[PDB]
RNA sequence: UUCAAAUGAGAACUUUGAAGACUGAAGUGGGGAAAGGUUCCACGUCAACAGCAGUUGGACGUGGGUUAGUCGAUCCUAAGA
C-alpha cells in the first residue's frame, strides 16, 4: 500500500494545441492526474521544486519529458478523507530520455 | 417557583 | 488641502466627533424610540461641503 | 553536535510549570482595547447580560437596511422616481 | 505621551483653545512649581489643543507625573 | 451634596477665594480619575459648588 | 497570521524596498509577536530577517 | 515527594519567616509599647531582614508573600510603599476617622494587627501570619506590661482564630493515625464542621478567602483568586456555604487527608457583637479612585503587590517597562513590590541616601509599571475588606437576570464569573449594588492566623509556635460552649495533642 | 498565473516562503497644488458593501496620531474690488 516509484511523464502529448498562458498550469493539472491514475488516491501534493521544474523554460517550454518519484503515504492527520496521499518530487537527472519505471525501496 | 419556596425556608429560618 | 484654515479644520472636528454610532445604553429606556443614527456620515458617501 | 546539544536543554522554570496549560487571565474584552482606552458603546452598560440584550437588540433593527442592501448607517442615497434626459433626425442628447 | 517623559525630560497637557504658550508657560510653573525651557503646541483633530511642555534638567517629569497621580 | 449659599452668604471675600481654589484643585485632581474610569459623579457636584461660589460672590 | 505590517516596518528599518526583505516561514509567531522597530532590528541581527542582494546587471556584454 | 531534600529546605524557608516575625513583634514594641516606625516602614525593613537572611543559606528563592500589615477592617492586600504616604493623606483628607491608621501608618491603642508573610525555595514555600493587638502602656508599674486586656469582639476574634489554629493542627496531626481520634477517617466535613461550630460558639463568622489545603511545589495558593487550578484538594468557606448552612470546583467529599504531605492552614474570623441579625459576610475592594461616591466610611488606597501572568506576552514601546519587566520575569510567579526589583533594596547599611536611591528607582518603577498593566501583562492583588449585609435587603432585592450577570469590565474574570450564591440567583455585581444600596454599611473587624504544617510519625509545624504566635491575653466572653458531640471531641483532641506529637522549628537568632 | 505550509468551520482570491512574469525613469515608482477630510496607524472584526468569493479591505466597532523664531499663511503690491 505505501510504495514509492519513478515514473516518467511526457508532457508533450498532453499540452499538443494548448495556449501558451494555460500550458505550464495544464502540466499541474495532468501531474495530478497522472498521480491519480498510476496511484488511485485524489489527494496528490507537488513539491515546490516540481513547480519550479515546471516553470524554469516559462508557462510555454515546459520540458517535453519529465521524471518523477511518486510516494503514497498515509495521512496522520485527525481524520480526514483520503486516507492515503500521494506526494509527488522531482528526479533531476541527465536526460529524461531513455527510462522506464521502477520501485524504490 | 423553586425560588418562592427557597426564599420561604430563609423566611422562616431567618425571622427565628 | 493641508493647509487649511481653522474654520474648516473647526468644522471637521465637529464632524469627527459626530462620527459615532449611537451608545448601547440608549435601547435600555423607558419609551425610547430611537434605534439608531439617521444623520451619520461617511467620507465616500455625503459630502459636507 | 552533543555539546550544543548537552547546552540546548533546559531547566523547566516554575513560570512554566504553572503557566503553560493555562491561559485567558484577563480574558479578551469585546472590542480589542486595553485597560485604559475609553470605549464609548459600553462604558455605560456595566453587565454582560444586558449589554448581550443591547447587541442582539442591534442586530433586530440593522435587518430592514441590511435588506435593502446599504453600506452601513450612512448611506442614504436616495433615488428619484423618474428621470427626465431617458425620456426624450438632428443633434440627440445621447449616441 | 509616557515614553516622551524619559525621553526628553516632556510633559504632555491638553489644554485651552483661548490659550497659548506665555500662558501655558505660567499656568504649569504656578501650578506645580517649575521652570520650563519650551512649549510646543498643535491643535488636535477633535477640536482641543495639545502642548508638550520641555521642563528644564533641574527639575524632572517623573515626580511631577508622581505628584498628579498618572 | 456640596455647599450651601446661605452658609457662604456669611463668609467673608478671602475665605470665599481660598474655597473656590481648593474646589478647581479638587475638580482637577478628578479630572485625571475621568480618563482611567469612565462614571464618575462627584466631578458634578463640585463643579456645581464652584458655580454657587462664583454667583455669591457676584451678589 | 498576517505579516504585512512586520515586512513593512522591516523595509523600512533596513533601509530597502518590500521586495527585497525576507521573513523566514519557520519563526511565524515570534515574527508575529513584534510590533516594533527595535524589535524588527532584534530579528534583523539574530537572523530571522535578512536583506536579499542586489538582482545583478551584467556589463560584460556592452 | 517528601525528600530530606525537600523537608530540610521547608524547614530552612520557615524558619526566616519565623525570625521575621520575630523581628517586627520586636520593632512594633520597641516603637509603640516600649518609651516611632510605620507600617511601610516596618514591611520593606521586614522583607530587607528575609533576604539579608536568604542570601546566607542558599536557584529559585525568594519571598513569597510581602509581609502584609491588615488593620481592624482588611482581610487581606494591604502592604503599602512609601511612595503613597503623602497620598493616602491627600486621598483621605476628607474622610472620616475610621482607616486613620492604615492611613498614617502610626497604630492606635485596641488596633488589631493581623501581620502575614512568607517564604519560599525552589518552589517549596511557607507561609504565616498572625493576629496581634496593641494595648496601651503602664507607668506606674516597674516593668510595665502594657495595661488592660481586650474586651469586646475582637477578643472573640482573636480567641477563635488560635482555638481553631490548634484545633485543625491536632486534626492533621491524628491524620497520621487511625485511632487517637474521638469518633464524635478525616474529611474536609469535618474539618469545616469544627471550625463552624467553633465559630458559631464565639459569635464570629468565617470570611470567604479563608481555606485550608495541600501545596506542592510551587503551587501554593499565594494568589487563590487570579490564577486557576484543576488539582486542587482542600477546604474553603464562602457565601454559598453560608447560604448552604442557612438552609440547612473545591469537592470536600472524595478528600481523605494523607501521609507525606504539605499543607497550608489560613483562618479569618470576623467578630458579631452588633448587627443585631443574621447576616451575610462579604468582601470588597479598595480602589483609588475619590470621585466614584461621597460616602466618608469609604478607604483610597492603591494596592502595592503585582502578580503576572506569565501565559501573556506583548512588546511595550517604553524602555523603562521593558528593562521592569526583565526584572519581573528574573524573579518568580510569587507577587512582587516595585521595591523588591532594585539596586539598594535589601540595605546592606541602611541611611536615608539609599531610601532616596529606593524611591528614585520607584519614581520610574511606577512609569514602567503604568504600560506593563495597561496591557494585561501583570494585575493588582486585591485590597479587600470585610463588609456586613443583612438578609432583608438580598431577599427583598430585585435582580431582573440571574446566573447571567457577569460584570464586564472586571479585569480578572475569576472574580468576576463567580455567582457566590447560586441559590437565590444573585452575582457579586448585584452583591455589591446592595451592600451599597443601604445605610447599614457596617464593616467588620477581622482577626487572621496563618500556618504551614507537613505530614511525615509526627506533624512537622513548620511555623508557629510558642515563641511566634503566642497570644496577647485577653478577656473575651461566649468560651465555648461545652455538652455537645464535637466539643467533647475538640477538647479530648487538646488533651491527648499533649502526649500525638507535634514537632515546632524555632526561629533563627 | 502556479507550488507547499500557516491561519481558519471553510481558502482560485488572506499571510509567509518558493517560482514565473509585468510596469521599464514621458513608470503600475518617490513627492506635492486644488479638492476630499481621518479615508493615515493599531487592536478587535464579518450582519450589509467590495456585480464570483472572502478568514481580507479605503468596510464595521474602539482608540492613537499632525510639536516650527528659520517651511508657509500673516506683510507688499499686480490686474482689479
Amino acid at each position: 500500500d505505501v510504495v514509492t516509484r519513478e515514473y516518467t511523464i511526457n508532457l508533450h502529448k498532453r499540452l499538443h494545441g494548448v495556449s501558451f498562458k494555460k500550458r505550464a498550469p495544464r502540466a499541474v493539472k495532468e501531474i495530478k492526474k497522472f498521480a491519480k491514475l498510476h496511484m488511485g488516491t485524489d489527494d496528490v501534493r507537488l513539491a515546490p521544486e516540481l513547480n519550479q521544474a515546471i516553470w524554469k523554460r516559462g508557462v510555454k517550454g515546459v520540458e517535453y519529458r519529465l521524471r518523477l518519484r511518486i510516494s503514497r503515504k498515509r495521512n496522520e492527520e485527525e481524520d480526514a478523507k483520503n486516507p492515503l496521499f500521494s506526494y509527488v518530487e522531482p528526479v533531476l537527472v541527465a536526460s529524461a530520455k531513455g527510462l522506464q519505471t521502477v520501485v524504490v525501496e | 417557583s423553586s425560588l418562592t419556596l427557597v426564599k420561604e425556608a430563609l423566611w422562616s429560618v431567618i425571622d427565628d | 488641502a493641508a493647509q487649511k484654515s481653522f474654520r474648516i479644520k473647526q468644522k471637521m472636528a465637529k464632524a469627527k466627533k459626530q462620527n459615532r454610532p449611537l451608545p448601547q445604553w440608549i435601547r435600555l429606556r423607558t419609551n425610547n424610540t430611537i434605534r439608531y443614527n439617521a444623520k451619520r456620515r461617511n467620507w465616500r458617501r455625503t459630502k459636507m461641503n | 553536535q552533543n555539546r550544543a546539544a548537552r547546552k540546548n536543554r533546559y531547566v523547566e522554570r516554575g513560570s512554566d510549570v504553572v503557566f503553560g496549560d493555562q491561559d485567558a487571565l484577563t480574558a479578551s474584552t469585546e472590542n480589542g482595547v486595553k485597560l485604559r482606552q475609553t470605549d464609548r458603546l459600553l462604558d455605560g452598560v456595566a453587565d454582560g447580560s444586558m449589554r448581550s440584550k443591547a447587541d442582539r437588540m442591534a442586530k433586530m433593527e440593522r435587518r430592514e437596511r441590511n435588506r435593502h442592501a446599504k453600506q452601513g448607517e450612512s448611506d442614504r442615497h436616495n433615488a428619484v422616481s423618474l428621470s427626465k434626459h431617458l425620456f426624450s433626425v438632428g443633434k440627440t442628447d445621447f449616441r | 505621551a509616557m515614553k516622551k517623559v524619559e525621553d526628553g525630560n516632556i510633559l504632555v497637557f491638553q489644554v485651552s483653545m483661548k490659550a497659548n504658550k506665555y500662558q501655558i508657560k505660567k499656568a504649569v510653573k504656578e501650578l506645580y512649581e517649575v521652570d520650563v525651557l519650551k512649549v510646543n503646541t498643535l491643535v488636535r483633530p477633535n477640536g482641543t489643543k495639545k502642548a508638550y511642555v520641555r521642563l528644564t534638567a533641574d527639575y524632572d517629569a517623573l515626580d511631577i507625573a508622581n505628584r498628579i497621580g498618572y | 451634596a456640596g455647599v450651601k449659599a446661605y452658609e457662604l452668604r456669611t463668609k467673608s471675600k478671602e475665605q470665599l477665594a481660598s474655597q473656590l481654589v481648593d474646589l478647581k484643585k479638587e475638580l482637577a485632581e478628578l479630572k485625571v480619575q475621568k480618563l482611567s474610569r469612565p462614571s464618575l459623579p462627584k466631578i458634578k457636584t463640585v463643579r456645581k459648588s464652584i458655580a454657587c461660589v462664583l454667583t455669591v460672590i457676584n451678589e | 497570521a498576517n505579516l504585512r505590517t512586520q515586512k513593512r516596518l522591516a523595509a523600512s528599518v533596513v533601509g530597502v524596498g518590500k521586495r527585497k526583505v525576507w521573513l523566514d516561514p519557520n519563526e511565524t509567531s515570534e515574527i508575529a509577536q513584534a510590533n516594533s522597530r527595535n524589535a524588527i532590528r532584534k530579528l534583523v541581527k539574530n537572523g530571522t530577517i535578512v536583506k536579499k542582494a542586489v538582482t545583478v546587471h551584467s556589463k560584460s556584454r556592452t | 515527594i517528601l525528600q530530606e531534600s525537600v523537608l530540610n529546605k521547608y524547614r530552612t524557608a520557615g524558619q526566616i519567616a519565623q525570625t521575621a516575625l520575630k523581628y517586627v513583634t520586636s520593632l512594633i514594641n520597641d516603637s509603640y509599647h516600649s518609651k516611632q516606625l510605620t507600617v511601610p516602614e516596618l514591611c520593606l525593613l521586614t522583607d530587607s531582614f528575609i533576604l539579608t537572611r536568604l542570601e546566607q543559606y542558599y536557584n529559585e528563592r525568594g519571598i513569597a508573600i510581602p509581609t502584609t500589615i491588615d488593620i481592624d477592617q482588611i482581610s487581606g492586600g494591604w502592604c503599602p510603599e512609601i511612595d503613597d504616604t503623602q497620598n493616602l493623606l491627600n486621598w483621605n483628607k476628607g474622610k472620616d476617622s475610621t482607616f486613620a491608621s492604615s492611613v498614617t501608618g502610626t497604630l492606635r491603642p485596641g488596633d488589631l494587627v493581623k501581620i502575614t508573610l512568607g517564604v519560599h525555595i525552589d518552589g517549596y514555600t511557607s507561609e504565616v501570619s498572625h493576629t496581634m493587638v496593641i494595648y496601651p502602656v503602664d507607668e506606674t508599674k516597674p516593668i510595665l506590661q502594657p495595661t488592660g486586656p481586650l474586651l469586646g469582639g475582637k477578643a472573640d476574634a482573636v480567641a477563635a482564630a488560635h482555638i481553631a489554629m490548634e484545633t485543625v493542627v491536632a486534626l492533621l496531626a491524628c491524620a497520621l493515625t487511625p485511632e487517637k481520634l474521638p469518633a464524635s477517617g478525616i474529611t474536609g466535613q469535618l474539618i469545616r464542621t469544627i471550625v463552624d461550630t467553633i465559630a458559631r460558639s464565639y459569635n464570629c463568622g468565617v470570611v470567604p478567602g479563608s481555606r485550608v489545603r495541600r501545596i506542592r511545589r510551587f503551587l501554593a495558593g499565594q494568589n487563590e483568586g487570579i490564577v486557576a487550578e484543576r488539582e486542587y484538594k482542600g477546604v474553603v468557606w464562602t457565601e454559598s456555604h453560608q447560604e448552604a448552612d442557612l438552609l440547612s470546583a473545591i469537592p470536600s467529599d472524595d478528600f481523605v487527608v494523607q501521609s507525606g504531605e504539605v499543607y497550608l492552614i489560613d483562618l479569618k474570623m470576623a467578630s458579631l457583637e452588633h448587627c443585631t441579625k443574621k447576616g451575610l459576610v462579604t468582601l470588597e475592594t479598595v480602589d483609588s479612585y475619590t470621585g466614584k461616591s461621597h460616602k466618608a466610611g469609604e478607604l483610597i488606597a492603591r494596592p502595592g503587590a503585582y502578580v503576572r501572568d506569565f501565559a501573556q506576552t506583548h512588546i511595550l514601546k517604553l524602555k523603562t517597562s521593558r528593562q521592569l519587566l526583565t526584572k519581573i520575569d528574573k524573579q518568580g510567579v510569587y507577587p512582587f513590590k516595585l521595591s523588591h526589583l532594585s539596586s539598594n533594596f535589601p540595605f546592606v547599611h541602611e541611611n536615608e541616601e539609599e531610601l532616596q536611591s529606593l524611591k528614585k528607582d520607584l519614581k520610574s518603577f511606577r512609569l514602567g509599571m503604568s504600560e506593563i498593566s495597561n496591557n494585561y501583562l501583570c494585575v493588582e492583588s486585591p485590597i479587600q475588606i470585610a463588609r456586613w449585609v443583612p438578609w432583608d435587603h438580598i431577599l427583598k432585592a430585585t435582580n431582573p437576570n440571574g446566573n447571567l450577570s457577569y460584570d464586564a469590565t472586571s479585569t480578572l474574570t475569576l472574580p468576576g464569573h463567580e455567582l457566590p450564591l447560586p441559590k437565590l440567583g444573585v452575582s457579586a455585581i448585584k452583591l455589591k449594588s446592595l451592600m451599597n444600596s443601604t445605610k447599614e454599611s457596617i464593616s467588620l473587624p477581622v482577626a487572621r492566623e496563618c500556618n504551614t504544617i507537613v505530614l511525615c510519625p509526627e506533624l512537622l509545624r513548620l511555623t508557629g509556635g510558642s515563641k511566634t504566635c503566642q497570644p496577647s491575653w485577653i478577656h473575651s466572653q461566649h468560651e465555648l460552649n461545652p455538652q455537645d458531640s464535637i466539643v467533647q471531641g475538640i477538647f479530648q483532641l487538646a488533651t491527648l495533642a499533649k502526649d500525638l506529637l507535634l514537632k515546632e522549628t524555632q526561629p533563627m537568632k
